[PDB]
């Protein structure tokens, strides 16, 4: 099966800088090789084939170059809506494989988050479970980290995260940490803390609560 | 019953038998045995099979790569395009016949 | 004017059958070769079948050979898939995609539908709980509130903040499996710190696996 590997697996850069992505093949295939965007949420779309050849409504930036074993996409200047995750595609022969992908983010001025935390509601306890669950609003870079300290004590295998994607409007990330537990082991404990640590933060903030 | 290849063919030993035509294919792929796509047309036009591909139903019996196949069709007279494959590795040729 | 539309898909059982089914309307179907490319949640694509425009080919990938069946009815428009040994690697969103040729064999992917979601599993239809996320931080921080959608299977759920005319500010995160089988998913909106009294704010959760569409009103304590 001829495998396709792209390079980069994950891209980050800024608006109007020309990012290239690469495609090796593990065997010769000519220039039978297409490129597809897909959105997250959405289907793919084709943006071009037999290598260098655009597909009619992609844009002029687009570029396509390669030969034989090594491939690469070039976007001449970054634009906002170019944000998508790139699949590779021989099809030399069948079955017509894939690449693994490769996920262009746009880089932006690091971004402090808002953070805010959440108690368990009454309705939820009634049934017999607690969460309590702690928001990062519109924080950059994305790679962030959230602790729950209940009674200043580390939390470890009942919390459960989860990253939106980049805005389209300001490019910036936003993850939900959700602290769970039973209603006997929560009504035990007083407060409730998660630690937030950013590259965008002077000093690891937190905000908290306590009952139970 | 077979399924059409799906690999690129090629142009080897270039070509008559008074009336037929005969012409050798090269195939680079292992999905044999597939049917091999032989026909005649006038091209960018939603290539119409004119002429009549004498030889009987061809196909790539085995599963080994370049594989060598002999082929003779009935080409129109005049200018031609013999097409050998389907899809976007599908070649193409010219051909006249004795005007 | 291609348009495509996946139809008939779901949950069903590791070793049962499920056929899809995808109607294309803006291309004359008898000249142009369609094939079914897959995605596992969360990962690439991979290549499930691909049919001929006569229907006198037809292809398939080794890991659904002898399983799975593709069809062609040139008379309705209309392209199928037939899964007849689905198991629980099988579970991705299945696409209909045309070949950028006509008469061709599926080398290319022109046109996608957006899809239609297979998970082959052992649970079962389970509705969602949708608790409050009440908003404090007492001129705050800016004001968050939102909603807790919780234990359901499978994956589809879709929620809206005031009947869709809340929009901005608002975050639909991607759902958590949990360590029970059933995911958990979080919905968050930031308003004007003023405000809270004024306008109210309700969550719309729609499950259309368990049929359990409901507005949860998010009050503030």
């Amino acid at each position: 099966d001829i495998q396709m590997t792209q390079s980069p697996s994950t891209l980050s850069a800024s608006v109007g800088d020309r990012v290239t992505i690469t495609c090796r093949a593990s065997q010769s295939i000519s220039s039978w090789l297409a490129w597809y965007q897909q959105k997250p949420g959405k289907a793919p779309k084709l943006l071009i084939y037999k290598a260098s050849s655009l597909e009619s409504g992609v844009p002029s930036r687009f570029s396509g170059s390669g030969s034989g074993t090594e491939f690469t996409l070039t976007i001449s200047s970054l634009q906002p809506d170019d944000f998508a995750t790139y699949y590779c595609q021989q099809y030399n022969s069948y079955p017509w494989t894939f690449g693994q992908g490769t996920k262009v983010e746009i880089k932006r001025t690091v971004a402090a988050p808002s953070v805010f935390i959440f108690p368990p509601s009454d309705e939820q306890l009634k049934s017999g479970t607690a969460s309590v669950v702690c928001l990062l609003n519109n924080f950059y870079p994305r790679e962030a980290k959230v602790q729950w300290k209940v009674d200043n004590a580390l939390q470890s295998g009942n919390s459960q995260e989860s990253v939106t994607e980049q805005d389209s409007k300001d490019s910036t990330y936003s993850l939900s940490s959700t602290l769970t537990l039973s209603k006997a082991d929560y009504e035990k404990h007083k407060v409730y803390a998660c630690e937030v640590t950013h590259q965008g933060l002077s000093s690891p903030v937190t905000k908290s609560f306590n009952r139970g | 019953s077979y399924s059409l290849c799906t690999a690129a063919f090629t142009f080897t030993k270039i070509p008559t038998l008074h009336g037929t035509v005969t012409v050798e294919v090269q195939y680079a792929g292992t999905d044999g045995p597939c049917k091999v796509p032989a026909q005649m047309a006038v091209d960018m036009q939603t290539l119409t099979p004119v002429g009549r591909l004498i030889t009987a139903n061809p196909v790539i019996t085995e599963s080994t790569e370049n594989s060598k196949m002999m082929l003779e069709l009935d080409p129109p007279f005049g200018d031609s395009y013999i097409v050998i494959g389907v899809g976007e590795k599908k070649i193409t040729h010219h051909w006249h016949r004795s005007g | 004017e291609v348009q495509l539309l996946e139809s008939g898909g779901g949950l069903v059982q590791p070793g049962g059958s499920l056929r899809l089914s995808c109607a294309a309307s803006g291309f004359t179907f008898s000249s142009y070769a369609m094939s079914w490319v897959r995605q596992a949640p969360g990962k690439g694509l991979e290549w499930v079948s691909a049919i001929s425009g006569s229907g006198g080919s037809t292809y398939y990938a080794d890991s659904v050979k002898g399983r799975f069946t593709i069809s062609r009815d040139n008379s309705k428009n209309t392209l199928y898939l037939q899964m007849n040994s689905l198991r629980a690697e099988d579970t991705a969103v299945y696409y209909c995609a045309k070949d950028r040729g006509p008469r061709g064999v599926g080398e290319l992917f022109d046109y996608w539908g957006q899809g239609t979601l297979v998970t082959v599993s052992s649970a079962s239809t389970k509705g969602p709980s949708v608790f409050p996320l009440a908003p404090s931080s007492k001129s705050g921080g800016t004001a968050a509130l939102g909603c807790l959608v919780k234990d359901y299977f499978p994956e589809p759920v879709t929620v809206s903040w005031n009947s869709g005319a809340l929009t901005s500010g608002v975050h639909t995160f991607p759902a958590v499996l949990q360590s029970s089988g059933l995911y958990s998913l979080s919905s968050v909106v930031t308003v004007p710190s003023s405000s809270l009294g004024t306008q109210t704010y309700i969550c719309n959760v729609n499950h259309k696996p368990s049929n359990t569409k409901v507005d949860k009103r998010v009050e503030p304590k």
